[PDB]
RNA sequence: AAUUCCGAUAACGAACGAGACUCUGGCAUGCUAACUAGUUACGCGACCCCCGAGCGGUCGGCGUCCCCCAACUUCUUAGAGGGACAAGUGGCGUUCAGCCACCCGAGAUUGAGCAAUAACAGGUCUGUGAUGCCCUUAGAUGUCCGGGGCUGCACGCGCGCUACACUGACUGGCUCAGCGUGUGCCUACCCUACGCCGGCAGGCGCGGGUAACCCGUUGAACCCCAUUCGUGAUGGGGAUCGGGGAUUGCAAUUAUUCCCCAUGAACGAGGAAUUCCCAGUAAGUGCGGGUCAUAAGCUUGCGUUGAUUAAGUCCCUGCCCUUUGUAC
RNA sequence: UCAAAGUUUGAG
């Protein structure tokens, strides 16, 4: 049962929960003043949301594969009142997509591809093929 | 006509009116309690979340927007 | 030889391109089963044609489906359609014709959508207002 | 679920309408009634057709109103699934039914068309057809509903639910079902 | 009173806007009897329209 | 019918009621008693069938 | 839980201790969504807590914060007030103090009698929207 | 729909318009087709690591790594054909022209473009090395350089955006588009992947792209899914203004744009009045092109989500024909 | 099977 197979919402959760018991992923110093992208009003209320991104990150990698941070910031996308002038596109934060992809770099979940960009790799297809497992034995629902 | 006063406390009176009366409606929800009361909307969320897990009341639904609870599950 | 049968649906511009083959029975789609595809409200959508057939005639026919496209709505839409004539299809070459209709009547008294496509597309803007059949508010005085 | 559809969960037959003249024109069963009140369906080609359209779904499509609530149809979807599961627990019984019955009376049985007469506005009162009773039920109960949960802490679903009930139900307290009396009377009062 | 009326022949869209259809309309209690009647949204030959007065039968409007 | 189901009298011819209007040109063209014609058809004086 | 302070008494304004942490102290001038979040995430507070609760001790904790955000480092940014012209400070302002440095600035360019300062004493749209049609009061 | 037809007939036979036409949209497992499409299902030739299920085989999943001496054209692109004509059945109709319904299947009706005669003293002499007359013509009404101004604000109006929140707001998460456009230029420059630096605006390195080749499976928004908030001008709203920071530029002060913190106004759905609109339409929602060193609250296109209501009438507002009256 | 609806550069 691989990570295609799972309700992707309740896989990132085990993904992220997997990469705090872990202990050793490297969250920056700011974390907790970075406001996350010029969208947002606001800093998240998940203080662990690192752990939560990296994941998001590792698991959009096991599905595209090549894919550098310019990638992760479309990807981390969205809505951007302008307040009285109408909304727009914005593009999320480069550099906590760069520490992402930079914190699974370190644990070896991730890998710098030739034709540039980030895949995941074998050690870390491991990982998230493994949680799948686990959600996937969590109970018929 | 409309200005309304709302509660944000483990307040007693009320907390007796919880744990008593609410388990004897037929819709549960936030919004039915913060009117029956005059309990914030936060609170009385959390408040059907604790009897929930108490079990005093049935989980009928839990999506996003709106959370429906029932009567015990009486026979 | 293989019972192979690449059929497709269609909604607005999504192409949903289901593959029937001689397996034993998955019916999933792009990569991942029918139970997510994930817009979920119109979850039941995508399975009537499985409900109101049954898992009887699917059985022993195995369905892979990609979608591309469109909205999420209409990408529904267009798979809804793509399996349901996939199948109608499947049994024309291979099973038999009288069973093919069966089918069919029992498609089509449901729904004529879940077989035929809607023509219907978006309709073009002309100048003078910001769409097509409204126009721009006019002064007079 | 092959033999007898249901509603996701709500049971279609056992449904009974009473008025024989919603009948035909609440779509509830032919047989044909459906797993989800959602459908591409265009029932907008031809005059009539219309009605043949579930009448759940058409009263999903009305719930969807209002600027913001501009074709969010899964948005008003979850509603009406949502006061269904509410009507179920409250009043018990089939909610289509309860849905069904407030259609039924809820809607006018006689209106005041506007006629010229002279020039200073003076109506006479007239029947109206089946299809515009179940129009104006539809219309009137969904807005009676969304009307209400505007600055209150009530979920669109409970209200649309209470209205459904109390639309049903003879209340005099469904802002539809008031509705209704004012117009026939007034339709009264210049027959 | 209440009656109602099958809809038997629609005769011709009246009203002042165009709105109120003339309609011919059986008794449905004993057919034999039959008003000419006004109404309000889309009507057709052969449905059921309820009547609370049924002793009114409108002409030209 | 309404009146020759709720008679006394079997049968009953039903009678009528004769009323020789006048009317002056302008109550005659305004509430339609006669139109205005073209120079040709002025001329023909039969009466409408 | 905690059944004590609602209404709140800091930094000369008030606070609705009924209010939740991080929306109650933006009531002052000065502090916004933004450093309100901050200033509590730096000082490590069950920020799901009202106001009403909420040891006496944290209050004074958190003003703290609040007053030297760059002593528990709320960086450069976060700050309303940065090199501030008037000596060689950057820093956050807080409640009156905030409106008193806003009146120098308009007073030392209407000292200046610069095209802004000017501007801000005529009373008039200062950074230069068109004013033909609007802001008539 | 049509001065479109049937028919009557001091008219007969013609011309323009209308229609036909062109582009478009929707049908083609039929044809022609492809390494700048897909591949397509295979073969799985595999890799690949336990990648998973599983004792192990056999499956599930993609990433891809693939060429060509695999196999095509369902999806793709775009050619040439086809295809619907009110043709078929039943009504109604001088049993003509036609109209209604229904079958099969798009049901004559997808939507644009072009578009008569005769006008208007409509607009344009600031689009033109189209141009009459008139004016000026070196102390210039030619031209160029600097500077300002077209942005000025008791006020009145017109298109517009954003709102007034809970069907919402935020905060995370999941997840789907289509039309385009792009440097190496008519006078100086584009689109941008990837990697580092920065919270961010951006900065610095290397690459691809005159393009179905790279940007780019254009990983859009709304929508969906969990968050909190809780009817409080509240975390709705984001005007106003202070402080700093980025870029474009020869230069940005009268804030060029951009980011950050702080500030936090009116506004709780809007009088009388009136606008626009009937099907993938309105409305919502984003994204392209235009201008563009810098750049959209405008517009011109695109799709995505997707209704209520009509299928009618001349009440108003108008138009087209007939007869009539007219001191116009 | 009839409510109210007055006026219109001197500036060619």
């Amino acid at each position: 049962v691989t990570v295609k197979d799972v309700n992707q919402q309740e896989f990132v959760r085990a993904l992220a929960a997997f990469l705090k018991k872990s202990g050793k992923l490297k969250v920056p110093e700011w974390v907790d003043t970075v406001k996350l992208a010029k969208h947002k009003e606001l800093a998240p209320y998940d203080e662990n949301w690192f752990y939560t991104r990296a994941a998001s990150t590792a698991r959009h990698l096991y599905l595209r594969g090549g894919a550098g941070v310019g990638s992760m910031t479309k990807i981390y996308g969205g809505r951007q009142r302008n307040g009285v002038m109408p909304s727009h596109f914005s593009r999320g934060s480069k550099s906590v997509a760069r520490r992402v992809l930079q914190a699974l770099e370190g644990l070896k979940m991730v890998e710098k591809d030739q034709d540039g960009g980030r895949k995941l790799t074998p050690q870390g297809q491991r990982d998230l093929d493994r949680i799948a497992g686990q959600v996937a034995a969590a109970k018929k629902k | 006509r409309d200005k309304l006063n709302n509660l944000v406390l483990f307040d007693k009176a009320t907390y007796d009116k919880l744990c008593k009366e609410v388990p004897n409606y037929k819709l549960i929800t936030p919004a039915v309690v913060s009117e029956r009361l005059k309990i914030r909307g936060s609170l009385a969320r959390a408040a059907l979340q604790e009897l929930l897990s108490k079990g005093l009341i049935k989980l009928v639904s839990k999506h996003r927007a709106q959370v429906i609870y029932t009567r015990n599950t009486k026979g | 030889p293989l019972q192979s049968v690449q059929v497709f649906g269609r909604k607005k511009t999504a192409t949903a391109v289901a593959h029937c083959k001689r397996g034993n029975g998955l019916i999933k789609v792009n990569g991942r089963p029918l139970e997510m595809i994930e817009p979920r409200t119109l979850q039941y959508k995508l399975l009537e044609p499985v409900l109101l057939l049954g898992k009887e005639r699917f059985a022993g026919v195995d369905i892979r489906v990609r979608v591309k496209g469109g909205g999420h709505v209409a990408q529904i839409y267009a798979i809804r359609q793509s399996i349901s004539k996939a199948l109608v299809a499947y049994y024309q070459k291979y099973v038999d014709e009288a069973s093919k209709k069966e089918i069919k009547d029992i498609l089509i008294q449901y729904d004529r959508t879940l077989l035929v496509a809607d023509p219907r597309r978006c309709e073009s803007k002309k100048f003078g207002g910001p769409g097509a059949r409204a126009r721009y508010q006019k002064s007079y005085r | 679920t092959p033999d007898i559809k249901l509603f996701g969960k709500w049971s279609t037959d056992d449904v009974q309408i009473n008025d024989i003249s919603l009948q035909d024109y609440i779509a509830v069963k032919e047989k044909y009634a459906k797993y989800l009140p959602h459908s591409a369906g265009r029932y907008a080609a031809k005059r009539f057709r219309k009605a043949q359209c579930p009448i759940v779904e058409r009263l999903t499509n009305s719930m969807m109103m209002h600027g913001r609530n501009n074709g969010k149809k899964l948005m008003t979807v979850r509603i009406v699934k949502h006061a269904f599961e509410i009507i179920h627990l409250l009043t018990g019984e089939n909610p289509l039914q309860v849905l069904v019955n407030a259609i039924i009376n809820s809607g006018p049985r006689e209106d005041s068309t506007r006629i010229g007469r002279a020039g200073t506005v003076r109506r006479q009162a007239v029947d109206v057809s089946p299809l515009r009773r179940v129009n104006q039920a539809i219309w009137l109960l969904c807005t009676g509903a969304r009307e209400a949960a505007f600055r209150n802490i009530k979920t669109i679903a409970e209200c649309l639910a209470d209205e459904l009930i109390n639309a049903a139900k003879g209340s005099s307290n469904s802002y539809a079902i008031k509705k209704k009396d004012e117009l026939e009377r007034v339709a009264k009062s210049n027959r | 009173p209440i009656k109602l009326a099958r809809v038997t022949k629609v005769i011709g869209k009246t009203g002042s806007q165009g709105q109120c259809t003339q309609v011919r309309v059986e008794f449905m209690d004993d057919t034999s009897h039959s008003t000419i009647r006004n109404v309000k949204g889309p009507v057709r030959e052969g449905d059921v329209l309820t009547l609370l007065e049924s002793e009114r039968e409108a002409r030209r409007l | 019918r309404d009146i020759s189901e709720a008679s006394v009298f079997d049968a009953y011819v039903l009678p009528k009621l004769y009323v020789k209007l006048h009317y002056c040109v302008s109550c005659a063209i305004h509430s339609k008693v006669v139109r205005n014609r073209s120079r040709e058809a002025r001329k023909d004086r039969t009466p409408p069938p | 839980p905690e059944k004590f302070q609602h209404i709140l008494r800091v930094l000369n304004t008030n606070i609705d201790g009924r209010r939740k942490i991080a929306f109650a102290i933006t009531a002052i001038k000065g502090v916004g969504r933004r450093y309100a979040h901050v200033v509590l995430r730096k000082a490590d507070i069950d920020l799901t807590k009202r106001a009403g609760e909420l040891t006496e001790d944290e209050v004074e904790r958190v003003i703290t914060i609040m007053q030297n955000p760059r002593q528990y480092k709320i960086p450069d940014w976060f700050l309303n007030r940065q090199k501030d012209v008037k000596d060689g400070k950057y820093s956050q302002v807080l409640a009156n103090g905030l409106d008193n440095k806003l009146r120098e600035d308009l007073e030392r360019l209407k000292k200046i009698r610069a095209h802004r300062g000017l501007r801000h004493f005529w009373g008039l749209r200062v950074r230069g929207q068109h004013t033909k049609t609007t802001g008539r009061r």
